[PDB]
């Protein structure tokens, strides 16, 4: 009954995904834009010779948004899909657990997009559901 | 078209990375590379790279056995790592071979069961190979994710993913105490198309030469607006033309004085794309851009220009 999770920020707003799928976190450099494209995706980058789509988490959620601050992309891979989430910076992996995990999943505004909201040392760490949010983007 | 390149290009970083991964483990390895000139598509060199290094690593990490344990099994002290490449039909073949502790299919099956993935009677209709394919199946190596989380890399499921993304494929061949040998086969001829690389504000786009009727170099005046449409005339014939930035609503200075107008044909109709500058002709490999973009009609894929910058590929018929 022990969680491990990758946690990051968005203009001081903490969140986290499950390291289960997190592939890696590259430092955002250049992001070639894809014209006339669903505005919640900032474009595509070249990762080790393959083309990866960099979606903007801050915008996909609808939160504190500012660009010259977001310097980290969280590449993740599902069964068939691969995406890069752009966020301000990643604090890193964290060891969370049942006791620490709280659940007022009816509390946060973004429905299923985010599982329960957990806290540690008095923090607003929202536990987002990757495999789900990504599926929200693909389909 | 001479898109190929000798595999040396990827193989030379290795003889050294091998020599070092040995020290960081005290294993004595006689690394051999053979076929260090087998030409494979210009592309592969950047992707095929990490997977091979990974394989290369395993051998030295798990495969090759430490001196002692090695003399104990009556195997010369010095292990053997072999990186080879060759052509075998319509494919390029790259294999990483060693004579280490093997892969012991017997327990890989067990593990395969305890993870409720295979029935016990069913697991008999397997060939040593497929047994090993489990080695790929996601998280079939527990670990923890960490080393991978963001550190020194971990996982084959990817190595497979990669070679599979290259329309290729791979297999493992192993027997306990007789080393292992992974075999990657990539295609020898790709879906290469010829296109004119065209620019629009340091954004690069590509137009299949296979549709280009003729290219012209016009001025920001030759484009005359009728009622709505914008057209140009060439030795009579009026040819409708689209300003690429506007077609893609792209923040644009305004427009220089001089430009270029690519005139392409689709079925029975012809028109023209207006751009800032020509970049040149080239052979690119059309790579699709995820599902996060399926919807976008204007582009029929993307490509990785040599210098490593991406260039979206224009879909003649997809534009208005
Ligand atoms: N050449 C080999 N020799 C011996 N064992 C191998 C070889 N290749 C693969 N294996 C075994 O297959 C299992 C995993 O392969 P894979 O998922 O690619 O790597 P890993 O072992 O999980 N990660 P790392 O521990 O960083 O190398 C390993 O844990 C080994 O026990």
């Amino acid at each position: 009954k022990e969680f491990e999770v990758l946690s990051f920020e968005i203009d001081e707003q903490a969140l986290a995904f499950d390291v289960d799928n997190i592939e890696m976190v590259i430092e955002k450099s250049d992001i070639t834009p894809v014209p006339k494209s669903r505005h919640f995706v900032e474009g595509v980058i070249n990762l080790r010779g393959r083309i990866i789509p960099v979606v903007n988490l801050a915008k996909i959620l609808g939160i504190s948004f500012d660009e010259q601050k977001m310097k980290s992309i969280i590449v993740a891979r599902t069964k068939d899909v691969e995406v890069g989430f752009l966020v301000d910076r990643v604090l890193g992996v964290l060891r969370i657990t049942e006791n620490q995990l709280d659940l007022t999943n009816v509390s946060d505004k973004f429905g299923k997009k985010s599982k329960g909201l957990v806290k540690t040392d008095g923090r607003l760490i929202i536990y987002l559901d990757i495999d789900k949010i990504i599926e929200e983007i693909t389909v | 078209g001479s898109h190929m390149v000798p595999i040396s290009f990827v193989f030379n970083r290795f003889p050294r990375m091998v020599r070092d991964l040995a020290k960081k483990m005290n294993k004595e390895v006689n690394f051999i590379m053979r076929g260090e000139d087998t030409e494979l598509d210009r592309t592969f060199v950047e992707e095929i790279g990490e997977p091979l290094l990974h394989l290369l690593r395993n051998a030295i990490d798990h495969g090759i056995e430490p001196k002692e344990e090695r003399i104990a099994k009556g195997k010369p002290p010095i292990g053997t790592l072999i990186l080879s490449a060759r052509h075998e039909g319509n494919n390029v073949v790259i294999e990483v071979e060693d004579d280490g502790r093997g892969i012991d299919k017997e327990k890989i099956i067990r593990k395969a069961i305890e993870k409720g993935l295979i029935d016990e009677s069913k697991a008999a209709t397997l060939s040593d190979q497929e047994i090993l394919n489990f080695l790929f199946v996601p998280g079939f190596s527990t670990k923890e994710k960490v080393s991978e989380v963001s550190g020194r890399g971990v996982g084959m499921d990817v190595v497979k993913n990669v070679v599979e993304s290259l329309n290729g494929s791979i297999s493992i061949e192993s027997e306990k105490d007789k080393g292992t040998k992974v075999t990657i086969r990539l295609p020898l001829t790709l879906a290469i198309i010829q296109a004119l690389l065209v620019k629009v504000n340091n954004l690069v786009y590509a137009i299949p030469i296979a549709n280009i009727d003729t290219i012209l170099s016009i001025s920001k005046e030759d484009i005359q607006r009728v009622q709505d449409r914008d057209v140009i005339v060439i030795r009579g014939e009026v040819i409708p033309v689209y300003r690429l930035w506007e077609v893609l609503q792209i923040e644009h200075k305004e427009e220089l004085e001089e430009m270029e107008a690519v005139i392409v044909r689709v079925g029975n109709r012809k028109y023209g794309i207006v751009v800032d500058d020509l970049l040149g002709q080239d052979d690119i490999v059309i790579k699709s851009l995820g599902k996060v973009f399926s919807e976008v009609k204007e582009f029929s894929g993307a490509a990785i220009l040599g210098d490593g910058s991406i260039a979206l590929i224009i879909n003649v018929s997809g534009i208005v």
